[PDB]
């Protein structure tokens, strides 16, 4: 999977 | 622990995450695969989870490919302009192979000159001798050392290096044979390689 950019600080 | 199957690094940050293909399991830096800085997928807008699914290019096309440049089946691939497949790491390290779009690392256009090197050198690191003259070998970059290996066979032995961006070397990708390698660099690279093998399985 890949972390959404919305959940990236 | 996440290790990128292209550069064998283990640093994962919001700007360059190590991601994982949800079908074949390969793990790669976003920035090592041309998939960095891309907006969240349309399937992702649905979920309220912090993550979205991801698939490498080979799984998107339903293939478990072989590489035009080496005999290994592991690692992560990009499609060529003729519908074949190459490892990212093979394309980086083999001379005369370039990406048509550096930002997304796609596609790969192999030439008649690339194909004329097929089997031309014997890979000195192949564990299965039946494949030592398939594909294309690179050589050690120390002096005039003429030691030849597949890119992915060198990778396993911890022999692939990448110059830092600040070093401003036009071709930052280079390899040394074991005789000429940096022993510390080889140590942590084989360590990350072995952890990557145990990780996938
Ligand atoms: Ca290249
Ligand atoms: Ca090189
Ligand atoms: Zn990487
Ligand atoms: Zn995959
Ligand atoms: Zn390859
Ligand atoms: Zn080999
Ligand atoms: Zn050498």
């Amino acid at each position: 999977a890949r972390t959404k950019q919305t959940a990236r600080k | 622990i996440l290790i990128c199957c292209v550069c064998l690094g283990d640093n994962s940050e919001d700007a360059d995450e190590i991601i994982q293909c949800d079908n074949c399991g390969v793990t790669v830096h976003e920035g090592c695969y041309g998939v960095d800085g891309e907006s969240d997928s349309i399937m992702s807008s649905a979920s309220e989870n912090s993550t979205e699914p991801w698939f490498c290019d080979a799984c998107k096309n339903g293939v478990s490919p072989s590489c035009e440049l080496c005999p290994s089946q592991d690692g992560i691939f990009k499609e060529t302009d003729a519908g074949r497949w190459v490892h990212v790491v093979c394309a980086l390290y083999v001379p005369g192979v370039a990406f048509g779009d550096i930002d997304k690392l796609r596609p790969v256009t192999l030439t008649e000159m690339n194909y004329s090197k097929y089997g031309a050198k014997e890979c000195s690191l192949c564990e299965d001798t039946r494949f030592a003259r398939t594909g294309v070998c690179i050589s050690c970059d120390a002096g005039m050392c003429r030691s030849f290996f597949h890119v992915t066979c060198a990778q396993r032995e911890g022999l692939l290096s990448e110059a830092a961006a600040e070093e401003d070397i036009a071709d930052p990708f280079f390899a040394y044979c074991k005789q000429h390698a940096d022993r510390f660099d080889r140590k942590w690279k084989r360590k990350n390689y072995l952890a990557l093998q145990s990780y996938c399985k």
